[PDB]
């Protein structure tokens, strides 16, 4: 997961 | 500018995030956004003019912010899909297994169905808890936008997900997709405001  | 839910919007003339839903704080006019796309006081600007500056944001931990617009603005209660609309009708939270759309400048407008609740993602900042995963595919440049219900009621603005080295989800199978927001009742709550409805 990351932003977006 | 009008103001509709999906649209694009630059942070300081550098990142790109989408328009998540018109709020109002009395007076005073505003969208509802990601807080990872500025800091407070960071410029917003659509279409290359100044729109406002974002007022609040937490992130992360949370990942809410609202950007306070000048009183130029048009605030509308919808949210694009592609050359058409949705109304916004207002914000009951929709529960696991139901299906809901989310708009933004990258991929337009996915659905898919909310898979779970309270989730945390564990950014390179810190972690972000309480997030609400559904399937629709997102990509980089969506964050901030509206996830709502084909109905009209908004559940939140979108924050990450499991981007691919493509920038987005969308070519990995539903069963396989992350894609998180943020509730959107306790930011209205947190900041006093209401969302414009139609």
């Amino acid at each position: 997961a990351a932003p977006l | 500018a009008n103001i509709v839910g999906g649209i694009e919007y630059s942070i300081n003339n550098a990142s790109l995030c989408s328009v998540g839903f018109s709020v109002t704080r009395g007076a005073t006019k505003g969208f509802v956004t990601a807080g990872h796309c500025g800091t407070v006081n960071a410029t917003a600007r659509i279409g290359g003019a100044v729109v406002g500056t974002f007022a609040a944001r937490v992130f992360p931990g949370n990942d809410r912010a609202w950007v306070s617009l000048t009183s130029a603005q048009t605030l509308l209660p919808r949210v694009a899909n592609g050359s058409s609309f949705v109304t916004v009708r207002g914000s009951t939270e929709a529960a696991v297994g139901a299906a809901v759309c989310r708009s933004g400048r990258t991929t337009g407008y996915q659905c898919g169905t909310i898979t779970a609740k309270n989730v945390t993602a564990n950014y390179a900042e810190g972690a972000v808890r309480g997030l609400t995963q559904g399937n629709a595919c997102m990509g980089r440049g969506d964050s901030g936008g509206s996830w709502i219900t084909s109905a009209g009621q908004a559940q939140g603005v979108a924050s990450g997900g499991n981007v691919q080295s493509n920038g987005n989800n969308c070519g990995i199978p539903a069963s396989q997709r992350s894609s998180l927001f943020e509730r959107l009742q306790p930011i209205l709550s947190q900041y006093g405001l209401s969302l414009v409805t139609g």
